[PDB]
RNA sequence: CGGAAGGCUCAGUAACGGGCGAGUAUUUAAUCUCUAGAACCGGACAACCUCAGGAAACAGAGGGGAAAACGGAGUAAGAGCAUGUGUUAGCAUGUGAUGAGAACAACAGUGCAGGAGAGUAAGAAGCCAUCCCAUCAGUUAGUAAGUAGGGUAAGGGCCUAUUUAGACGUAGACGGGUACGGGGGAUUAGGGUUUGAUUCCGGAGAGGGAGCCUGAGAGACGGCUACCAGGUCCAAGG
RNA sequence: GGAGUGUGGAUUAGUACGAAAGGAAACCCACACGUGACCUCUGGUGCAGCGGGUGUGCGGAAGUGCAACUGCCAUGCUACGUCUCCUCAAGCAUAGCUGGAAGCCUCUAAGCUAGAAAUGAGUCCUGACUCUGGAAGACGGCCGGGAAGACGACCCGUAGUUAACAGCGGUGUUGUACGAUAUGAGCUUUCUAUUGUAGUAGCGAGUAUUUGAGACACUGGUUGUUACCACCGUCGU
RNA sequence: UAGAAAGCGACGCGGCUUUUUGAUUCUUCGAUGUCGGCUCUUCCUAGCAUGGCCAUGCAGCCGUGGCGAAGUGUUGGAUUGU
RNA sequence: CCUCGUCAUUUAAAUGGUGACGCGCAUGAAUGGAAUGACGAGAUUCCCACUGUCCCUACAUGUAGACUAGCGAACCCAUUU
RNA sequence: GAGCCUCUAGUGGAUGUUUUACACAUGUAAGGGAAUUCGGCAAAAUGGAUGCGUAACUUCGGGAGAAGUAUUGGUUCAAUUG
């Protein structure tokens, strides 16, 4: 049996083999259970872990809401874990899955360490990493731009963030400089187009409203002439 | 050592007692005694037999898997971890930004 | 945005299966004409990154991140009900469930929200014509009708409750056997007798039966689900 | 008196032997029938114990009789369950050794060796006549029990981890007591004060809580209370 | 297949048994309950299986004729009173 | 009679049952002959359901029985067994 | 005026002992289901009412309750015999 450990403060991962006695002490648990590291290893006292998921040795996934030690077949839609539909909308299919309760069937258990405390777990504690992408949306970007509850042109914040990258990362360089872009804030091309719609409605009104009066000048007896079919 | 867990009663079965019953549907099932096998045949629903472990769990007299209502352990905010930007520099930029924002 | 068309066959069906008229008691993405739009906020899913399962087919954890994708806020709009007035649109008044919305590029354009009328396609209907056996004479009880309600896009025993006994037959009912139906084909002085799987139109099916999600539109099978009859690969667990 | 009997599989082996086709020979393991015991498990049985309903009795409820029906089930008994069953000695038929009669020959006339699920012993059940020991008292009845039992007989106890009743621990069987309280498909609109307001209800199968409750047994564990120290006969010194 | 005698053995001759049916009338007619089955025990050998051996027309497998041996075995059914 | 007649069907297996056949020891017409319905505590064969009849017996209840108080006979008898 | 239970009126003795085996009246039984026996002898199974649905043959009356199947308690309502 493998054990796969994630440390979400650091963004780091490690896999280990268990021994028999360690394994046998996990039996009976389920996803979203917790335990103390001392039950897996000597030391590791007070490290609290939470169980995330895993896999049958046949390869079927453990599902978070099927509380049994057995395999079932379920009918699954899009948005259900264990199924990945592609080429037709409204497709639903029947697949084998395993319940959440841990036993000798399992090949791998996934686990999250909540807090490393004073301990020095190799690989988990020795590295710190960030994200992969950058906040495109304006208000998400602003919070990261350190500001809150004040008004800027986007250019200001783009300048701040770029300069800080040049300074803090490279101390000067053309490296970094990912292609920062901003959504949900009005640029000048939008100011013009948003003015134009106001021009349209104002004329369409007057033109429509004119013809009504122009008609009534000529046809006082509109209704009595028209209605006699 | 146990033989297993009784299908109808929910009771754990000691080694060397009880029996398996195998149906033509191809399923094999373990019973504690003749008493509970017969109650299955006569279609008595287990939840109504008040001394069973099944009934006690269903009523909530005994804590069981359904009572637990677990949720994912909540974490806290981090110093903005973003690509390239080293963790320590953001610990500094965020402060500098907070200053300028005031 | 399309995969609901076209292609193949004639098993089932004596019937909305076929010919002629009519346009409703109905729904319709695209397309046309007229008209026609001041709106804020939030998370995820897939791919990406780090581990990593399974014999394969096929899947996991953890963390970012978009939309004209999605969910909420206000706001226009707004079904039904009731009374006036104009059949009947419309308008007035009272009451209100519900409740949104796309821009982008300049090679100089392409899109998307609402209405009203067209246009295309279905659903349901009117009339008339349809094979053999009497060694098959009585058949039917949602059957025939009425009142009221549910259901549907919509009329209706379509379905249900209480009342009335009807409906159809020797001018062949009911049962059984047999059949894709026309435009047409072969023979022919005339009157006839025989055939139509088969370039066009319309119907039904996808091994046999039954259920279904998505969509403007399928009871779809080069979509899904279960049984019955048969098969294929395996490391025997799928 | 008497007790174990037989079948199959694997291995030798596709071997010897045969032209080929075919095709043998211990030890070990599984089983059947027979024999003798045993309840740990699994069936069966329901006398003690707990529950349920039908008809009719004790004014209602609760506790219950009679006619009998029905679900579970201690201890016990039982098989459809579990355990059980070989070794010596003398020698049959036969095949041999030495060897005369009968200078040769020859299992036989003397003598010797190998020899059968058969015979005789031991291990197994019954137990004649005996043998060794202790002591002036011994033994029987009467009283109370069972592991024993038709009655006798056998195994045991009588001032004590003795008996019986209670607590408090322990181990089981049944299935959630009485009474309260809340709810309940529906059906209904009563009363007091007093003019008009306020007060203001009934009837109902069942279900949930209090409640793994209540009932019932056994304890070679431990505390309290209560009862029991006799008597009669026979043989001996 | 040669050959009396592995196995057979014509035509004749001598015995044993009481399990078949006869033959006879000794005992019982002031009464010995009459066929078959069911149940249960013991005995006999003229040996079907199981153990030890001898002959063979015994290669092996399967057999056939004989010797000492009676310890343990020899079943479930259909028609029929049998 | 021969005789458990021969052929078909019913069973794994039929001295049985039913259907055929007929020189019938020794069938047969009010000494009444032949084919059916309804009804038999009448005789016979088979199928479904059901079961301690059986394989193969086990446990439990009531009443007698054993032992004890009160009461108290008969059949039979050459008898030494 | 069946069986079962009660009111009026009427009623009872060979003693004590938990009591083996074999009996006589009765209960229940795993898996199998007539293998039992001359022979299903004895026992088990079916059972009332309401509805649906009912063959050969027949003297046309019958067969016929043919066979084969389903329903049934308590409570609270509608409707008036369905
Ligand atoms: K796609
Ligand atoms: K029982
Ligand atoms: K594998
Ligand atoms: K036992
Ligand atoms: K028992
Ligand atoms: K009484
Ligand atoms: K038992
Ligand atoms: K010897
Ligand atoms: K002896
Ligand atoms: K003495
Ligand atoms: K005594
Ligand atoms: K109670
Ligand atoms: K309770
Ligand atoms: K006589
Ligand atoms: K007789
Ligand atoms: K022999
Ligand atoms: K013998
Ligand atoms: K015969
Ligand atoms: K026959
Ligand atoms: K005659
Ligand atoms: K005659
Ligand atoms: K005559
Ligand atoms: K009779
Ligand atoms: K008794
Ligand atoms: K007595
Ligand atoms: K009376
Ligand atoms: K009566
Ligand atoms: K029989
Ligand atoms: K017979
Ligand atoms: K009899
Ligand atoms: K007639
Ligand atoms: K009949
Ligand atoms: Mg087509
Ligand atoms: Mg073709
Ligand atoms: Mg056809
Ligand atoms: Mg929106
Ligand atoms: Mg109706
Ligand atoms: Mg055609
Ligand atoms: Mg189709
Ligand atoms: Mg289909
Ligand atoms: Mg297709
Ligand atoms: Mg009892
Ligand atoms: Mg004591
Ligand atoms: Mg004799
Ligand atoms: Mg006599
Ligand atoms: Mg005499
Ligand atoms: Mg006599
Ligand atoms: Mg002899
Ligand atoms: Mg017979
Ligand atoms: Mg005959
Ligand atoms: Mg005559
Ligand atoms: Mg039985
Ligand atoms: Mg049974
Ligand atoms: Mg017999
Ligand atoms: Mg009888």
């Amino acid at each position: 049996m493998k054990l796969n450990i994630s440390y979400p403060t650091n963004g780091t991962h490690k896999t280990f083999k268990l021994d028999f006695k360690a394994e046998q002490r996990l039996y009976g648990k389920k996803t979203l259970d917790t335990f103390d590291g001392s039950i897996i290893k000597p030391e590791w006292e007070g490290l609290q872990f939470q169980i995330t998921g895993g896999s049958d040795v046949q390869g079927f996934p453990m599902i978070k809401t099927l509380l049994t030690d057995k395999r079932k077949k379920l009918l699954l839609k899009k948005g259900d874990k264990g199924f990945k539909p592609v080429n037709r909308k409204g497709l639903r299919k029947r697949k084998t899955v395993r319940g959440s309760i841990i036993a000798s069937d399992i090949s791998m258990v996934c686990v999250s360490l909540i807090d490393a405390k004073e301990v020095a777990i190799e690989g988990l504690t020795d590295v710190v990493v960030g994200a992969t992408h950058w906040p495109k949306r304006f208000n998400k970007l602003k919070a990261k731009a350190g500001f809150s509850e004040d008004a800027d042109v986007t250019a200001e914040q783009v300048l701040k963030v770029i300069k800080d990258a040049i300074l803090e990362v490279n101390g000067g360089d053309i490296k970094k400089l990912p292609k920062l872009k901003v959504s949900r804030y009005q640029t000048e091309k939008q100011k013009e187009r948003k003015a134009e719609k106001i021009k349209l409605i104002e004329e369409r009104k007057k033109k429509s409203e004119k013809e009504r009066a122009d008609f009534l000048k000529k046809y006082p007896d509109w209704q009595k002439k028209f209605a006699t079919k | 050592f146990y033989e297993g867990t009784c299908v109808y009663s929910g009771y754990p079965v000691p080694r060397g007692k009880g029996t398996y019953f195998v149906s033509l549907d191809d399923k094999s099932s373990l019973f504690f005694s003749s008493k509970y096998k017969n109650f299955s045949d006569k279609k008595i629903k287990a939840k109504r037999v008040k001394q069973t472990l099944m009934s006690k769990q269903f009523c909530g007299k005994v804590e069981s898997v359904h009572t637990e209502k677990k949720k994912k352990i909540v974490v806290q905010k981090i110093v903005r971890g973003f690509p390239a930007l080293p963790k320590d520099a953001v610990e500094k930029i965020r402060e500098q930004n907070k200053d300028y924002k005031k």
